[PDB]
């Protein structure tokens, strides 16, 4: 019984690290509560996370998250959990409360840019895991999934640019066509240089 | 519930069917010597599975229908319009649904070509080319139709195909089986032919 | 099947005349209309002591009577004799009635020729662990005792014994659709049992 | 699903989103909310689609025989009753979204309202559908008596801006009807022009 | 519940039913008689719902006499058959209980005996042999492997008495007691019940 | 199935497939084709296939006699009313969907028929399984007053997506474009999957089966 | 009823020959009416003479293909010998069965090799119960594919034609076309082919393409 | 389903049980001993849902045989009776059956014979004469019958077969044996069969 | 209860020995738990001709019967003979066959002497139709059949058929929870029953 | 149950009805939904009263052990994560909707919504209770920037007092509390007092 959900996230992989977006936006049912949450977040210098589903559930990872990768950065030895670890480490935490029937009301999505190599990786309800050139949940699957899938089939790999164009114009028609949507939303962006999360952007009248 | 299969394919101006002969209520043969395969004219057949009592149903009113259509044209019935025919019987009682679905072969009354067709439980017809099935084991028979089909069949081959396609097919099913009838309609000739089934 | 394929087994069949008793089953396997294989094993080989069936389940009957195999050899490692088939019945019966109507669906039965003669002990997931002498379980052994009361006879002849298996479980599964394959048959003679043959149906109807 | 409509001097000021949802996905973003009934009588229909279109047209259908047979202008009073009972009879099986607003030659501008069910009131603004629960407050606190078309107007887009924004099930443009004397003023406001009532 | 079975000899169908009716566990008529007399050579065989199974074999009989008396001639077996199993599907859509599961026994001057087999479902079907009821069930593998297609009278009385002692010998019901008619060129002819 | 229509500079442009869908089994890889009526009125249809077919039928004969009591081509709100009225009283019971679309004296319409009877006039409407992706293609890249052919395209690619990208749905694409004037038969207009070729080389032998009865039966 | 568990789809196909062992699935993952992705082998490789083949609730055949290698790992820290295929067969039985009353929604193959060389299949079901064939097809289109299966290897239905020992060659090809020809009627498998060859020279791992649909 | 019996004298108990262990349709065993020798003097009457009547019949047997041990002397029937009473209703909570009912049945030294009841709910109350199963309701009004508080043992035995008799002629199941022994001061005797 | 239990059966009795038929009920409405009187006469007297027997449902089975003696009596107008037990028994099978699964809860016994001489059918709720020497019918049936088996007699004399249904009834009432009441005898003799007696069971208990 | 909180410059304002059902029946008319959790943090509890105040009453334990135990009054945002943990369900049965806000000397006043099921988000104001539908479309039109405390008492006076018109769980007077730096000012409105607007 999921209490507040968000939408849909989306991301797709791009020549030099992974570009993701998702909207603020808090929905008690039909009701559209909260309409400035983050629900997209910092992993570390070199990966997000975007999240849909229940939020709360999003938060309590936030905790989850922030403490491990502190946990991590005290050690100093140089090593880092990299995006393809916290994506093998989010699917045994979803087994380890589906297991017992107790699941995270979520549907996760990681992105990662580590040792120069791209990384998007998707996690649900039930712990299905898999890494794919470009992901989205909920009606985004439905919607946005099937447009980029659609042009990556002609075109293998994208720069930044036209990737982030690919993004906000999804995310156009998602807020076209989804009831659960909202006008404005964040995009998310991870290089060699860092994770830049960035803007309350909206998709603005076209 | 009851079981069985039927199937049928296309070929050089000669078209196959069969259905098995396994009678059982559910868990247990009744007979192996149950009727499924029905003549509709000099060189048109129906195959029903299902509810025996819809099968025995269904081909009784058939033969009704079709008999006053007869007489009434004078002209032996065109497979299509026997095939839109059926499909309006199953459609009348809409919500009575006779669970059956009846697959039909037959040749041109005029140039004997090749043709068949099947039926959804409610009539939507699947105008195919190449083959049909229906009944309980449909995914081991089109799975067995899928790779052993081939184009322009001379007879005996299309005996062969259908009779190496069936008997792979419903050894794998457990409700149906138990026998095989199969019947051959050529430009001129029948030829109806039963197999060494597993009788298990 | 949103998690439930159980692989099961049906229509074993025994009986006890004087030279030991005979284990004979079929071999099919479905799993509602669908058959999964042909020649699965449903004479359980425990020891060279002792033989079971399998039926309701394939995979609860398998680690079932393997975990009863664990015990017995464990029996016999300490007591350095061989275990009665009256102990291995019962210590199974309390190995599965804990667990009780938690889903089990064994229907085996226990033979073997103990050091008080040959016996044969029917075990199922409810408790019933009845002694006998013509036993026979599966959803097709109805037909199995049928023919198998027309066949017994305690001063039954060996070659005698083996027809009447082989055409009590093939009139069995001629009538069962939920029962076919090769049949697998069994002899339980003097400590130490044999295997007689195992032929398939289709053979079967063509000698008949 | 959030049709609003407003009633003033002289004539009346309607209200309504297009977007039919099919739970969490829009089927229509551009939907017409507002049925002419007649020259100068809209309505909202709103709750599900057909149960609402299809009473709707058929009140189209009545009342014209009966008001070519009168002779005279429809009175608003006459189509809140007909399409009144027209819901009740059929109160078991029907949604419905009557919010019947228009006007009369004699008792100026109306509009009577009913959720699905049946019942009557002639109250001064109306609101039905989702949105209207989040849009209590905003149109109670608002509201005043007196107020004329272009305020109307104003008011109306504003509520059913808010109604935008803080509803799910309902979005897109706000189609708006101003009738009057001399006929009806349809317009479509949208994109920037919609109220924008900012979040702080 | 009860048991019916057939056997169609190369000439003859031989019948037998058992004799006793149930309300919870209680045997009220140990004289039951369940088998009931179409007309001069036509036996019908019946079981299922209390109540249902006499309402519908009587107006099949009803029937099959207005036909003779009507025709004058006698109805075929497979006509009576034919007809018995659309006067029983049409009934399945419209009355909910309507339980018999039947056994039409009879001979035919042209085409010798024929035996009909026949689920509550009226899904007609012959058989060289058949039987309804649970103990059909424990019953049905004995009448296969004594029986061929050739059987004389008293092979035929036999395998049936062997049947019946499978019943009593591992049935968990008690049916003490079953009668035993047999058709042939000459009409029917009544056996001595099968006591214990 | 994935049905979608458009109304471009002068007419229409259905789209369709043809993946029958017998439960989770392929019922036909070239589905008994989802155009139909008779001319400037053809529709496409999806749901409990055999009820879209026989209501096409129906309303196409009821309609067509109309007709020929007018002398006068028909109108597209007439079949709309009439599917309207007849999806409706049947409610709650099976009903179907429908994509109607037609160029009468009017010009273009395109109406989109839902089973308990919503319908509602659009430029655009997908229905099926990938109407979802459909609808997606459409809403990214259509503009008002498409030429024929980038019509044509547009829903091309809009099928495809569905094709690509939904389980019940995909095969031939289907188009089906309907004018003032004239009328196109593209059956089928383009298919992106071709079956594999088959390496086996089985050429089932003579004799394979042994056969118990043999009967011949000559009829010429 | 029907349970929260989404079901994933896929099909497991595989041959034992004379020394060579045909590990092959097609690669889609897919839920309800959507596809998640393209590339997602069904087929993992455990050691040098033994390849599992999962498929099911595709979380299931995460955690099993990922708890294995673990008991592999500790066996060979415990013993110094990589287990053979039996004993993988085994363990395989004990893990499902560990979850009897909550049981992985899953169907898996193994392919390998045994002492002698010669090919082995062992077919399980989602409990644990398993056997020894020589060849099987599992999963979602398994009822389409198993039956020709037994037609071509097992020749029956097959009158008076020699028993041809399977060939590599001939063993590919019939895999090739039967899941071609399977990619036509069950919607859950596409995108790809996946096909792993377990032989005394290692394992050799080849993929093709299918109807994209 | 199944059926036992117990009749007390004036220093003897005697009892008797069926023999038929059914499963389906199907009897699978004609020689069911379900009586358990509680001790040199002592009998339990065991019938309830299979399975769980075998355990717990163990069970009990398997203490009051160690209290014996333990204690030199044996338990008094009472004794046993109340044990049982208070196991059954004690286990009645946390494993949901054992679902038996019982009827203990014993004789000793100095207090004469004795017999005891029980249903699955764990209800003690001795009686002189008692009965379980379905066929246990054809049966009491006999019992009360032809029952005196004093009757010879043969007398006894012909009334028991009178019951057994009346049992099989208008009882439903199929009861063609019947175990019956008797409990005095000379331990615990077995008796003649009843068979048909 | 909303109104609407009547009865569920209670200690039914009739045979048919070598002088006539005699019938025996007991007299105890079982509203659930409490009684709601001790003295509902159960036999039914249709005519003086035939009798009826309420048991199952009191008001189902007293107004279906009525409306039989309603029919018989036309019958025997129309006729201008008695009409025979057989046929009567007919009649209300056929009347109660319609309302079939409709909640009907009736149990009776036709019992008279027509000129096929003894007539006693066994017509029910749902619509078995037995003819038979032996009957009961009720709750306390079971018991009645016990006494009854080892009473019954063709040949037994009447006043012992007396002793015996009263005993039958007494030993039925003293175990059921649900019979009681006052006991009642009617013998159909020939031609028109003759009413027996009504002795009370309290009386019986000290005569016995 | 319409509690609803807005934080103005240099401290919050908060605001709650005066009512308890159960049923359609008034438990309570003078419910004092304020809860003194600190010297200068309050809560606002909404639905199921005992699941709530048991919660408050456990959360004000902890945070004055913490406040002594630290020697400085607790950030706001320090009782925001008390709520937070024990609301995201760990007990799971505690429907329930908390909004506090308070003031300390770090970042003056702070509102925060712990909503049903666990979140914890901060917010210029917050809305919570079943009237809250009524008024969120209200609150979003008038809520503006820099509000005194006056006008701040004003807003939520005229919030609450729509949502007492309309929602059936809204009757009684109405609570106030202006936290600030200097102190608190706990105020009633009761009769007269409470806005009223002019009916249709």
């Amino acid at each position: 019984n999921p209490m507040v959900t968000g939408t849909s996230v989306l991301g797709v992989k791009f020549e030099g690290g992974v570009v993701i977006a998702a909207d603020m936006l808090g929905s008690y049912g039909s009701l559209a509560r909260f309409r400035n949450i983050s629900r997209i977040m910092r992993v570390n210098n070199s990966t997000m996370l975007g999240a849909s589903g229940d939020y709360a559930d999003f938060q309590y990872l936030k905790q989850v998250l922030g403490q491990m990768v502190i946990d991590e950065e005290l050690l100093g030895d140089g090593h880092s959990y990299s995006p393809r670890a916290i994506h093998s480490w989010l699917t045994r935490a979803m087994y380890s409360r589906r297991s017992k029937m107790n699941p995270l009301w979520n549907t996760m999505v990681i992105g990662g840019y580590a040792d120069g190599e791209s990384f998007l990786g998707y996690v649900d309800m039930l712990g299905v895991a898999y890494e794919a050139p470009s992901l989205a949940t909920g009606y985004g699957a439905y919607l946005a999934q099937p447009l980029l899938r659609e042009v990556l089939e002609k075109q293998p790999v994208l720069s930044q640019t036209e990737a982030r164009d690919l993004v906000e114009r999804c995310m156009r028609v998602l807020y076209y066509r989804d009831a659960r949507s909202y006008n404005r939303f964040q995009i998310a962006t991870v290089t060699e240089k860092g994770v830049e999360i960035e803007g309350p952007l909206s998709t603005e009248t076209n | 519930y009851n079981g069985g299969a039927v199937m049928a394919m296309k070929g050089k101006n000669c078209v196959a069917i069969a259905a098995d002969r396994r009678f059982g209520i559910q868990a247990q043969m009744v007979t192996t010597d149950f009727q499924k395969i029905f003549p509709m004219g000099d060189r048109l057949y129906i195959g029903l599975a299902g509810l025996a009592t819809d099968v025995q149903t269904v081909a009784q009113r058939l033969k009704f229908r079709l008999n006053l259509y007869e007489l009434k044209e004078g002209r032996q019935i065109k497979p299509y319009t026997l095939m839109s025919m059926v499909a309006n019987l199953l459609y009348e009682k809409r919500f009575g649904p006779y669970y059956t679905e009846p697959v039909i072969a037959g040749l041109d009354p005029k140039t004997f070509k090749p043709f068949i067709c099947s039926l959804d439980l409610i009539g939507c017809p699947m105008v195919t080319d190449d083959f049909v099935v229906s009944g309980t084991c449909a995914e081991q028979m089109y799975g067995m139709c899928e790779s052993l089909w081939e184009p322009n069949m001379d007879p005996d081959h299309l005996f062969e195909t259908i009779s190496q396609a069936m008997l792979n097919a419903v050894d794998r099913d457990a409700v149906s089986g138990m026998g095989v009838i199969v019947h051959i309609i050529e430009k001129d000739k029948i030829t109806t032919r039963t197999l060494k089934a597993r009788m298990d | 099947e949103p998690g439930i394929e159980m692989l099961h087994g049906t229509t074993t069949l025994a009986f006890k005349f004087r030279h030991g008793v005979i284990v004979a089953a079929d071999s099919r396997a479905t799993a509602g209309a669908y058959i999964a294989s042909q020649t699965v094993k449903k004479v359980i080989e425990i020891n060279p002591y002792l033989l079971g069936t399998m039926a309701g389940g394939a995979a609860d009957c398998s680690f079932w009577e393997r975990l009863l195999a664990r015990q017995c050899r464990i029996y016999e490692l300490r007591n350095k004799e061989r275990i009665s088939v009256a102990a291995a019945s019962k210590l199974l019966a309390n190995m599965v009635y804990q667990y009780k109507g938690m889903g089990l669906s064994m229907g085996t039965m226990i033979c073997g020729w103990d050091k008080r003669g040959p016996g044969l002990y029917y075990v199922d997931s409810e408790g019933n662990r009845i002694s006998g002498a013509t036993f026979s379980v599966g959803s097709g052994s109805v037909y199995a005792y049928g023919v198998m009361d027309r066949g017994y006879s305690y001063d039954l002849e060996v070659e005698q014994a083996y027809d009447l298996a082989r055409r009590a479980i093939y009139q069995a599964t001629y009538r069962d659709a939920y029962s076919g394959g090769a049949v697998n048959l069994y002899h339980v003679r003097e400590d130490g049992w044999i295997r007689v043959s195992s032929d398939n149906v289709a053979d079967l109807h063509e000698k008949y | 699903t959030t049709i609003m409509a407003v009633q003033f001097d002289g004539g009346v000021v309607l209200g309504a989103d297009s977007r039919t949802t099919t739970g969490s996905y829009i089927a229509n973003r551009v939907t017409d909310k507002l049925t002419p009934i007649h020259d100068r009588i809209f309505c909202c229909r709103s709750g599900s689609a057909a149960d609402t279109q299809a009473v709707a047209d058929a009140v189209t259908y009545q009342l014209g025989f009966h008001s070519i047979e009168l002779n005279e202008p429809p009175l608003v009073h006459t189509a809140a009753s007909l399409f009144k009972e027209m819901c009740y009879r059929y109160r078991e099986d029907l949604m419905a979204g009557i919010i019947i607003a228009g006007w009369d030659p004699q008792e100026g501008g109306q509009v009577y309202s009913v959720p699905m069910g049946g019942m009557m009131v002639r109250q001064s603004f109306a609101i039905g559908g989702s949105g209207s629960s989040y849009i209590y407050g905003y149109v109670d606190a608002t509201y005043r008596e007196g107020m004329t078309k272009e305020e109307c107007l104003q008011f109306t887009a504003n509520a059913l801006a808010l109604a935008m924004e803080r509803d799910g099930s309902s979005g897109g443009v706000i189609r708006l009807a101003a009738i009057a004397e001399s006929g009806v003023e349809r317009q479509v406001l949208l994109g920037d022009q919609i109220p924008k009532f900012a979040v702080a | 519940m009860e048991y019916l079975i057939g056997i169609q000899g190369p000439d003859y169908v031989l019948v037998a039913s058992d004799r006793v009716a149930a309300s919870n566990i209680v045997q009220m008529k140990d004289d039951h008689d369940k088998m009931f007399k179409m007309s001069e050579k036509i036996l019908l065989l019946c079981v299922g719902e209390a109540g249902d199974t006499v309402q519908f074999a009587e107006y099949i009989q009803k029937n099959v006499q207005l036909y003779k008396m009507r025709n004058g001639y006698e109805l075929s077996p497979t006509a009576a058959a034919n007809f018995t199993r659309r006067n029983l599907a049409d009934c399945l859509r419209s009355r909910t209980p309507y339980h018999v599961n039947l056994l039409l026994a009879g001979y035919d001057e042209h085409e010798g005996p024929a035996l009909y087999y026949m689920d509550y479902l009226a899904a007609l079907a012959k058989a060289p042999f058949a039987a309804h009821g649970y103990g059909a069930f424990l019953t049905l593998s004995i009448l296969d492997r004594y029986y061929t297609p050739t059987i004389s009278r008293e092979r035929a009385v036999e395998l049936l008495r062997k049947c019946l002692e499978e019943l009593q010998k591992r049935f968990i019901l008690n049916l003490p007691t079953f009668s035993v008619r047999i058709i042939d060129k000459n009409g029917i002819h009544d056996l001595d019940n099968i006591s214990f | 199935t994935t049905i979608a229509g458009v109304v471009y500079k002068d007419g229409i442009v259905l789209g369709a497939d043809t993946r029958a869908t017998e439960g989770m089994v392929v019922a036909d890889k070239n589905c008994s084709k989802i155009h139909f009526i008779s001319p400037n009125i053809y529709c496409c249809g999806a749901g409990t296939a055999a009820d879209t077919d026989m209501t096409t039928q129906l309303i196409s004969s009821n309609l067509e006699l109309h007709s020929l009591s007018t002398g006068r081509l028909p109108r597209v709100v007439t079949a709309n009313r009439m599917l309207k009225q007849m999806l409706f009283r049947y409610q709650g019971y099976i009903g179907a969907a429908l994509v109607l679309g037609g160029v009468d004296v009017t010009g273009p319409h395109l109406y989109s028929i839902y089973p308990h009877g919503s319908t509602d006039k659009l430029p655009y409407v997908t229905m099926g399984s990938g109407s979802l992706a459909a609808m997606a293609v459409f809403e990214d890249k259509f503009r008002p007053d498409m030429e024929e052919e980038e019509a044509k395209n547009l829903v091309s690619e809009a099928i495809a997506a569905g094709i690509f990208n939904d389980l019940g749905s995909g095969s031939n694409i289907d188009l089906c474009v309907i004018s003032k004037n004239k009328l196109d038969f593209l059956r089928p207009y383009t298919v992106p999957n071709k079956k594999g070729t088959r390496l086996g080389r089985y050429r089932c032998e003579k004799g394979t089966t042994a056969v118990l009865t043999e009967k011949i039966t000559p009829l010429e | 009823r029907f349970s929260p568990y989404v079901f994933n789809g896929g099909t497991i196909l595989a041959i034992a020959g004379e020394d060579f062992a045909i590990v092959a699935s097609d690669t889609r993952l897919s839920e309800g009416f959507s596809i998640h992705t393209r590339d997602s082998p069904k087929c993992y490789k455990l050691t040098d003479k033994t390849v599992i083949g999962c498929s099911g609730f595709h979380g299931d055949c995460l955690t099993l293909t990922k708890i294995i290698e673990a008991r592999l790992k500790m066996y060979k820290h415990s013993n110094n010998k990589a287990m053979t295929t039996g004993a993988i067969a085994a363990m395989l039985s004990t893990i499902l069965y560990s979850r009897r009353f909550f049981p992985y929604y899953v169907y898996n193959i193994i392919g390998g090799l045994d002492e002698e060389g010669k090919g082995a299949v062992y077919s399980f079901d989602p409990v644990g119960s398993y056997q020894r064939d020589s060849f099987k097809a599992g999963g979602s289109a398994s009822a389409m594919l198993q039956p020709l299966l037994d037609n071509q290897v097992g020749f029956k239905n097959m009158q008076n034609v020699e028993h041809v020992p399977l060939s590599l060659d001939r063993a590919m090809r019939l895999v090739k076309d039967v899941f071609i020809s399977a990619a036509e009627r069950d919607v859950y498998t596409g995108d790809a082919l996946r096909i792993c060859i377990v032989t005394k020279e290692g394992i050799r791992e080849e993929t093709v393409s299918l109807r994209k649909d």
